[PDB]
């Protein structure tokens, strides 16, 4: 689908996008600290970002939506 | 950069041929 | 005198162009000029790694054949 | 110094350790080794193998013993340098023992390194070259060293007849160090700087009262002329390396491979029409009188290519000559009677020498040519009592 | 096989600019990911790599390449997905790829950066044990040449799974940044130095400070290539730039292998 | 001859370091070599953890005891720390779990004697090796 | 060579000494001995305690001679310690080179059991036309 | 894969149903079943009668739909015809896929005879290092 969602429970260390921004496939959207690793979560398709719901320092759960692209 | 010199005898006539030293194919 | 020669089917080059052409062609030629005989080394050949049934005809046609081909 | 917690710092630390591996016990020991005119274990490997072809294994190893304060001293590599490389473009596994680390005595990690290279050689079907220089087992470690010796001997036996095994003796090999060389196919000792013996002269003096020097007891000349154990007595380390390379030039990488075969242009015609002057020299070689001997090397050279003959055990049982040559670029093992020694008669030592040589050639697919000028066996009660029957049947 | 030109010289002498980049590839912090395709492309010929199951179980990358014209099968951990942790899907994917390569005599190179198995109750309930043992079995039974390059982590059972020496890996080399240990320093110090970190709390000391100090000591002393290198589980600790010429040289050495195994009608791999 | 392994666990001895990992790898390699050659039966009569759980997965049969045996790669504490899930050892890797859910256990025994009886019954049907005939 | 090459069932019983290279020759474990047992009187060591002390403690012996102490008494005491600590079957048993230390009366039974267990063996060796035993 | 690979004796007894790919999986004759017997209640078909009719008689059912006939009765009539004609062991018996249609009481006798005769099957696969079973 069009939803970019967290792959695991983790801490949002960095947000690499802003609402309404256009991003390409493979572009970094957020950074999640999980299992002692700044794992990247990236866009799987080109498009405009809508519904950005991530704040730096927030602890979020697996399956939570990072954005819609 | 280097160049190689070879000698040919087409029909018995002597000729000096200069070719690139790194000639490929 | 029964060997294949190079043929210039069309065109009448002069000695200079002939020499240039032959030099370039000789330079292009290469590969194994006078290679030594390829050394036989059957160590760890794939045929030896196969499971053969105790009564398999491939024990003759594949295993023995491979080991004996010479 | 770069921070060890950075990637570049870790790389620099690795380079520091690698540099340390070159002189594990300090540069003074290397200076002493050179001052005696010897090469270090590393220099020996680098001189034998092709330039730049050496790949090392377990370079950073340290011993795990805690007996008798051994943990105070843990040289890198544990006193042996192991790896693989090429000789004349063909791969070989190699190990070299270092006499500056605990006198070259074998410990647990030492033996494990040797075992790793042995297993690699057997697995890949490549020749194994060992350079032996050591003072027996490392006494402080105990029976663990005996266990590792057993594993090494077992690997030698397992590889016997499977891959060519060549041992160089370039120092005092004492105690257990002597049994792997005995089990290997070829042995090359250096003239005056190498010895093999099981029991030292001190114990020999205590038990039997016999005064003997280390050179007399286990010198290269001793093991060539008396024991029949060494196959070559090199005049120097480079000479030993040259002989080893010549051996490998004739042998295949393993028993499933053919010996290297040079390309030689076969002339056309019959044997009569292809005779040479060097061949014609044989028509007049044999003396008119059967009582007059001749040197069989004359025939060997005249039948072999380029007159090049690599003799094996030259100084032992001279009444028989064995060695390697090439006929039309094809390696061959020569066994020949020598009329200039004991009238060419067969005896115990000649029989054993020729038998082992023939079995090596058969193991590694090298055909044999015999040159026969033999009147019988050497008469003597000593031969009979020492077992001319039992040990003459070995050649049969 | 393809014909290629082999540069003559030592592996140190034949380094290239592309090879030198591996020396800086690995980040300084152990938490930071990197893409393992960088290593794969820099060690394979012409940077050509045919991936298999690219869109499946991204935490492990499997595919085909050539090293000096010799086809090889790459199995590599991917730090950017799930920190490179092994899991059920990665285990099955890598296991079947290895078994195909072995059936058809294709040597395998394993690029290792793995912290462990992906924790979770779903993994256990779906059979991480049974279905992860498949990769262990496949690697164990492979009789082709098997080369291992350890970049960064190799912990615990993941270490045993990912081409350990005792599992038949012919040549194991490790980069200077490799971290081979039973478990992470945190859990280790939580267990060794136990009752001591508790005596500290009983006395009221800064338990957190003592833990962090003990973790630092453990990481400095043990979490590195060199304990394993000393035991011989690592054949060589190498500069990263040397990886391509070590893989090529090792495969050339191991082009012919004989391995003896007991006679069986067939194996009993877990299903 | 058949091989029977009774496992209790706790995983690798942490103090000893990577030598324990080397021995685990050797054990797994031997299991793989014996696979299909000789019968291999695993008894789980304790809490098998860490590397202790991989040899049983490679063996032919697995017999767990009902309430006194567990298998799990990672402990409930680590699971809690990483995923936030709260689970006991019994739920995570109990005999019932590995029978009903993960399909790893072949028998769940009411007691240790019952497990031994089932192992003897298994062996009654199997040959000593793949070159022998079943009794 | 003969012992290492042998593929038949090989059993070793040690009574008193097994020293140095003779240990390796006479049915050591790593040479392929299937079962090794040792009597309580077994003495498995690199070399006799006399030579072992004369080497391990040599610096103390010279130091004692320099200092005028009783070098002979010191040597005998060190030798006694070495014999009581290391000249016995238990270091080898610890390393696993000896499968069991047994009462001498158990020898016949152990040998019978071992032979019955080992009546069928499979040992893989590299292929070869034949060996190259020293002659 | 496992069934097709097995070279031990293989006997199949079909009691009621064997449909479609499940038929192929569960001991079909061409997958290597040494003996196949079917009870009188067996039912061997490509699929169930309902789906078979809904497919092979699409033409007539759609004509009935056009003309307003009672499709809900025509479908049941055709399904009954299909069940009475083809859902039985006899078509497979005709093709030779079933060795014999036996009374249920004969099952043990047939199985025992087959197993007694098939102790050592002289069968083989092409040589290979190993298979490539799906994982
Ligand atoms: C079981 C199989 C066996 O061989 S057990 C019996 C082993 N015993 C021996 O070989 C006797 C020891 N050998 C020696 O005395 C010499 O190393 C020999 C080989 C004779 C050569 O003499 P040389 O070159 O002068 O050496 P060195 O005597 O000065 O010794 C040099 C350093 O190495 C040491 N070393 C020697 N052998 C051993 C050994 N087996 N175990 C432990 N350490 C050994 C010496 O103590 C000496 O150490 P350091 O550097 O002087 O402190
Ligand atoms: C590759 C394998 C790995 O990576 S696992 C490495 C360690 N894994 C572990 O889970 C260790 C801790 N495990 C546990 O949670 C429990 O101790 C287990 C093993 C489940 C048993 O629980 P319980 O019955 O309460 O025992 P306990 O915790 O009181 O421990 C009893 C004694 O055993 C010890 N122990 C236990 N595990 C290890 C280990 N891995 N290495 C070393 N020692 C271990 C404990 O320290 C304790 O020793 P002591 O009797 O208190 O002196
Ligand atoms: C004169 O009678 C001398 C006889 C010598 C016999 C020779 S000696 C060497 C050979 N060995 C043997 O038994 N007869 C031969
Ligand atoms: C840190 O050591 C504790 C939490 C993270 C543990 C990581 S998660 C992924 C690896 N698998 C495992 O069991 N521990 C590692």
């Amino acid at each position: 689908g069009d939803a970019v969602t967290a792959p695991m429970q983790g801490t949002v260390v960095k947000v690499a996008v802003e609402e309404g921004q256009e991003v390409s496939a493979g572009d970094l959207v957020v950074v999640l600290e999980a299992m002692k690793m700044e794992n990247p979560v990236t866009a799987h398709k080109d498009g405009t970002i809508t519904g950005l719901a991530v704040e730096a320092g927030a602890a979020i759960t697996q399956g939570t939506v990072i954005a819609e692209i | 950069v280097p160049r190689q010199t070879v000698v040919v005898e087409v029909g018995g006539r002597r000729l000096e041929v200069s070719l690139p030293g790194d000639l490929a194919i | 005198d029964h060997e294949a020669h190079i043929k210039v089917l069309r065109g009448e080059p002069t000695p200079e162009e002939m020499a240039a052409l032959m030099a370039v062609l000789a330079s292009a030629g290469g590969g194994p000029a006078e290679p030594v005989k390829k050394e036989r080394n059957m160590w760890g050949h794939p045929v030896d790694k196969l499971r053969y049934s105790v009564f398999s005809w491939q024990r003759v046609t594949l295993l023995e054949r491979t080991h004996m081909r010479r | 110094q770069v921070d060890i917690h950075t990637t570049a710092g870790k790389l620099a630390d690795l380079k520091r350790r690698t540099e340390e591996t070159l002189h594990p016990v300090g540069e003074a020991a290397v200076d002493k080794v050179h001052a005696k005119g010897k090469l270090t274990a590393r220099e020996r490997i680098l001189a034998l193998l092709d330039e730049g072809s050496f790949v090392e294994l377990d370079a950073l190893a340290k011993h795990r013993s805690t007996n008798f304060g051994l943990e105070k001293n843990r040289p890198l590599g544990d006193g042996v340098i192991t790896g693989y490389g090429t000789i004349d473009g063909r791969d070989v596994c190699i190990f070299s023992q270092d006499a500056t680390v605990f006198g070259g005595s074998l410990g647990e990690v030492y033996g494990e390194k040797i075992v790793k290279v042995q297993e690699l050689a057997i697995k890949t079907g490549r020749p194994l070259i060992g350079i032996n220089d050591g003072a027996g087992a490392r006494i402080q470690e105990g029976v663990v060293s005996l266990g590792l010796y057993s594993r090494i001997f077992h690997n030698n036996i397992k590889a016997s007849g499977v891959i060519p095994q060549i041992s160089l003796i370039m120092g005092a090999a004492a105690g257990g160090h002597v049994y792997s060389p005995a089990l290997t196919d070829f042995v090359v000792m250096v003239d005056q700087t190498s010895q093999m013996f099981i029991t030292g002269p001190d114990v020999i003096k205590t038990v039997t009262g016999e005064d003997v020097t280390m050179e007399e007891l286990g010198g290269a000349h001793t093991h060539m002329a008396k024991s029949g154990t060494a196959h070559y007595v090199a005049s120097g380390e480079q000479d030993a390396f040259d002989y080893v390379r010549d051996l490998l030039s004739y042998l295949p990488p393993n028993n499933y491979a053919d010996p290297p075969l040079y390309p030689v242009a076969i002339p056309e015609g019959s044997i009569e029409e292809t005779l040479t002057d060097e061949d014609l020299e044989l028509d007049t070689l044999i003396p008119d009188s059967p009582n007059q001997p001749y040197d069989m090397h004359e025939v060997i050279t005249r039948i072999l290519d380029d007159d090049e003959f690599l003799e094996v055990q030259a100084g032992y049982a001279g009444n028989i000559v064995v060695g390697f040559g090439r006929v039309e670029g094809r390696p061959v093992g020569i066994v020949a009677n020598q009329p200039t020694q004991f009238a060419g008669c067969l005896d115990i030592n000649a029989s054993e020498k020729a038998a082992r040589f023939i079995r090596t050639c058969d193991c590694f697919n090298i055909p044999i040519v015999l040159l026969v000028d033999v009147p019988g066996f050497l008469p003597g009660t000593d031969q009979e009592y020492n077992g001319i029957i039992r040990r003459g049947a070995k050649l049969l | 096989l393809y014909p290629v030109a082999i540069p003559e010289g030592s592996i140190e002498e034949t380094l290239t600019d592309e090879d030198l980049e591996l020396d800086t590839l690995i980040p300084d912090s152990p938490n930071q990911p990197y893409d393992m395709h960088e290593v794969i492309t820099r060690i394979l010929d012409d940077d050509e790599f045919l991936e298999v199951q690219a869109g499946y179980a991204g935490n492990i990358v499997v595919g085909f390449g050539r090293v000096e014209g010799r086809p090889v099968g790459i199995v590599a951990n991917q730090p950017t997905q799930f920190a490179g942790c092994l899991d059920i899907n990665a285990s099955e994917k890598a296991a079947r790829f290895i078994r195909t390569c072995d059936c058809f005599n294709i040597p395998i190179v394993l690029l290792v950066d793995v912290p462990g198995f992906l924790p979770g109750t779903d993994q256990e309930y779906n059979g991480i044990i049974r279905r992860g043992a498949k990769l262990l079995y496949a690697y164990g039974e492979a009789t082709v040449a098997k080369v291992t390059v350890i970049t960064r982590k190799s912990y615990g059972g993941a270490y045993c799974v990912m081409g350990s020496k005792d599992m038949g890996a012919d040549v194991v080399v490790a980069w200077p940044t490799a971290q081979i240990a039973v478990m992470g320093a945190s859990g280790a110090v939580g267990f060794v130095y136990r009752q001591q970190l508790k005596e500290a709390a009983k006395n009221g000391e800064d338990v957190d400070a003592l833990r962090l100090e003990l973790q630092q000591t453990y990481e400095d002393t043990l979490v590195n290539p060199y304990i394993a290198a000393e035991r011989g589980y690592v054949d060589a600790v190498i500069p990263p730039s040397h990886t391509r010429g070590y893989v090529a040289n090792a495969l050339r050495l191991l082009e012919r292998k004989i391995v003896q195994m007991p006679p069986k009608k067939h194996g009993n791999i877990p299903l």
